[PDB]
């Protein structure tokens, strides 16, 4: 929750990080994604690529990064500090992202922020002793008609009660992964009573095409 | 035409909204998606661009620009540099969940849409900016684009029409900054989320520096129905300046939140209880609404029976319409505790790049934080009210006025909750 | 900048030396102190000839009016991009 570095044992430019060599096809494919000179402008996805390799930033992931596109240490720096997802402590296995803005709290996620609290034993920020699960309180996540939902690692499990986040929890604890979505008897994001609107099938290519095309 | 709303199944233009067909290629060719696109390209940028000046359709990300005037700022001669169409996925909106929806369920019409409004503009390409939250989706937009490419749809002769025009997913990071236009190029350029200063505007020095349009998901999405259908008909639903269909995110305190497609100035009473099964305890019920999401004023019961749910009538009713979120708020709801959150949102999502923002949002969070307790006396309301409109006005994106304004609704709506919370903090511990 | 809109008059500095009792900046020059103001420079110059006063001229410097371009840090091309903001 600090935004310097201070090198431990653990994290210094001499910490070991390197690409696998499938990151390395993956890195040079991210980079013809962008034109040329702008080479730059991939610091972004590299560098989320070297969490989803590491699970975490040290100092070591930072400098690869800026030593493979040829620009600063600080202009990755900035980016690592700058955005949320970018994790520059080592998190747990299982990153529960509990959202907490006006959305999810009118439709009360504050019952599942303290059931999940009493079922890991933990509290907002703190680590697990297994190491597996980290729980922080993150903000809008984008899913507020699914409201409460929750984030684990890349997954959203959404419409929850304090019994499904336990029983989402359990299951993660048996080593499997849950089904990401809603946990309640819709689907994605219909009106839960009933459809109402798309009743109809679609009518197919060409409905409705004016004259001249 | 005087009422509206009750849009039919026939006009939908997201069909599969819901998930409940095929969003792969096989399904969204059996729905008109990706038909005679090559005789919509082939009829050059100025047809495209007067069906959708035509189509009267307005910005749908929530300032609501006119987008043929907006997509016409880079119908200009070539002068070396490329140009590119932004697809502006970001949708870190608090109430708004739809442009989730579209990259989701209808990938294929935000493909169509791409390649259609960068043969508007002259685009290159298209860099559609994802949230990065949004992973399933990113991986489920990479594997229609992969359906377009095989099935040459897009990239070398694109449809067949002979444009070149590739289509790319950049992935987020988790910040709501990046959904603004400029903020947003900075992260495609491997820089921090900072918002560039206006002018120069996108379409003069945008991405990379090139000539630039970034758009909305949902106005880039509809823009291919839009020229298939015309624009006349597009434009004949909703009031006049509120030309179309338009997708609700209903939230909040209703008995089905869900996202719906409804006519443009549908009502408000009308659409929470006619597709989220009302408010929970009956329109009695009703506290009050964040109409558009949470950068807009909230609005009491008194305005929301009335009011029509657009860009014009909700400018009349002292809000804005924005994303078209509808938060639904109710009687058991601590009204200052949901916008002091809010504000501690707009504090943690802001990017501290100029003055007023970086230290007045911060300042405001801690007073609506005494203001939740009750600590504090009322001269400190009229106090937030002159700090509110001096962020509003003075930053260099509406992050600053879009946290202004849930403030100013407040305080405008509910002054006496603050004061009688302030006076009973008063008796109780002295 | 207001500082650098009039002419001044000073003069060449001597000795200050250390007072042996307090260590203070003992001076024998009466004409230490004295700064004169003048709005051009004519002026200040016809009041050195007035005085019998010894002097020299140094131009007023202004500083060059710049080219200023806000979209000059986000080029296409040119090496006049920023790596942050
Ligand atoms: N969709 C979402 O998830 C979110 C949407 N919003 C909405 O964003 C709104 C603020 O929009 P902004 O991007 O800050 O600005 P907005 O006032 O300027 O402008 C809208 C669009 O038109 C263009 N434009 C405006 N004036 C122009 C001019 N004179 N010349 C050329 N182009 C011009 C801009 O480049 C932009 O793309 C808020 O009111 C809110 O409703 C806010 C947060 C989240
Ligand atoms: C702080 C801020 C965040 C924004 N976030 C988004 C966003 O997440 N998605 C979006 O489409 N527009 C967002 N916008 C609006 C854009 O600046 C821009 O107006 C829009 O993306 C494209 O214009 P359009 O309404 O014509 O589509 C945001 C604006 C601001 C000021
Ligand atoms: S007003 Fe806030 S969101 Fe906008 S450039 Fe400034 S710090 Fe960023
Ligand atoms: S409010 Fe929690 S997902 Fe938008």
């Amino acid at each position: 929750a600090l935004f310097v570095h201070r090198d431990t044992p653990k994290n210094n430019p001499e910490t070991p990080f390197d690409f696998t060599p499938e990151n390395y096809k993956r890195i040079e494919a991210i980079v013809k994604n962008y034109p040329e000179g702008h080479k730059a402008a991939a610091v972004l996805p590299v560098l989320d690529l070297a969490q989803r390799q590491n699970g975490w930033l040290p100092i070591s992931a930072m400098n690869k990064v800026a030593e493979i596109l040829q620009v600063p240490p600080m202009r990755v720096y900035e980016v690592a500090t700058f955005y949320t997802m970018y994790n520059r402590k080592p998190v747990g296995k299982y990153h529960i992202q509990v959202c907490t803005t006006t959305p999810c709290m009118l439709r009360n996620s504050d019952s599942i922020l303290e059931a999940i609290q009493k079922k890991l034993g933990i509290k907002v920020g703190e680590t697990t002793p297994d190491k597996l699960f980290t729980l922080i309180e993150v903000e809008c996540l984008g899913a507020c008609v699914n409201a409460p939902m929750v984030q684990i690692n890349d997954n959203y499990y959404e419409d929850l009660t304090p019994k499904d986040i336990e029983e989402i929890i359990d299951e993660l604890k048996a080593g499997k992964i849950p089904k990401p979505g809603p946990r309640s008897g819709r689907f994605s994001c219909e009106p839960a009573g009933g459809l109402t609107s798309l009743t109809e099938p679609p009518k197919g290519p060409g409905f409705g095409v004016q004259a001249g095309l | 035409k005087t009422s509206f709303g009750s849009l039919k199944d026939e006009d939908r233009i997201f069909t599969n909204l819901y998930g409940r067909h095929d969003w792969r290629l096989k399904g969204a060719q059996s729905r008109g998606d990706w038909y005679k696109t090559k005789e919509i390209l082939l009829k050059g940028p100025d047809w495209i661009l007067g069906e959708v000046k035509t189509s009267g359709l307005r910005g749908r990300g929530g300032a609501g620009f006119p987008t043929g005037l907006k997509w016409s700022f880079m119908n200009k001669p070539s002068d070396g540099r490329p140009k590119y169409l932004v697809v502006n996925a970001d949708e870190g909106e608090p109430g708004t969940c739809k442009d989730r929806e579209i990259i989701r369920h209808d990938p294929h019409k935000l493909v169509e849409g791409c390649l259609v409004g960068g043969r508007a503009m002259g685009a290159r390409a298209a860099y559609i900016y994802i949230r990065g939250e949004f992973y399933n989706e990113a991986s489920n937009l990479q594997v229609a684009i992969r359906e377009a490419y095989e099935a040459g749809l897009i990239g070398k002769n694109a449809c067949g029409s002979g444009y070149d025009f590739d289509v790319f997913v950049v992935r987020g990071a988790g910040a709501y900054i990046c959904g603004e236009e400029t903020a947003l190029i900075e992260s495609i350029e491997g820089k921090q989320g900072k918002p560039r200063l206006k002018p120069p505007f996108p379409a003069d020095v945008g991405v990379f520096g090139c000539p630039t349009t970034v758009a909305n998901v949902e106005t880039v999405a509809v823009s291919p129905t839009i020229c298939r259908r015309g624009g006349a008909w597009f434009a004949s639903f909703g009031r006049e300046r509120n030309s179309g269909t338009k997708l609700f995110n209903i939230s909040g305190h209703v008995n089905n939140p869900c996202t719906v497609e409804e006519e443009m100035s549908v009502p408000l009473k009308e659409l929470i209880e006619k597709h989220a099964g009302g408010v929970t305890g009956g329109w009695d019920n009703l506290l009050a609404v964040i109409p558009g999401g949470s950068s807009t004023p909230l609005i009491p019961k008194s305005v929301c029976e009335t009011v029509l749910m657009d860009f014009d009538a909700l400018i009349q009713a002292q809000t804005g319409l924005g994303t078209a979120a509808v938060i639904v708020m109710d009687r058991s709801t601590d009204i200052v505790k949901a916008i002091a959150r809010l504000i501690e949102f707009y504090k943690h999502e802001s990017c501290g790049q100029c003055t007023p923002c970086r230290e007045g949002v911060d300042w405001m969070n801690k007073v609506m934080a005494r203001f939740v307790r009750g600590d504090a006396r009322p001269a400190e309301i009229d106090s937030l009210w002159e700090i509110s409109k001096q962020i509003e006005g003075h930053t260099i994106c509406a992050l600053g006025d879009g946290a202004a304004w849930p403030v100013q609704g407040l305080i405008r709506h509910f002054r006496p909750e603050l004061e009688e919370r302030m006076q009973r903090f008063a008796q109780q511990h002295q | 900048v207001n500082n650098t809109k009039k002419w001044k008059m000073e003069f060449d500095t001597r000795e200050r030396w250390e007072n042996p009792l307090m260590g203070w900046a003992s001076t024998a020059d009466p004409l230490s102190n004295l700064v004169l103001t003048f709005s051009t420079k004519e002026d200040a110059i016809a009041f050195a000839e007035k005085n019998g006063w010894s002097y020299d001229v140094e131009e007023r410097k202004v500083p060059k009016p710049k080219s200023k371009s806000y979209g000059a840090n986000f080029s296409w091309n040119k090496r006049t991009r920023v790596s942050t903001k």
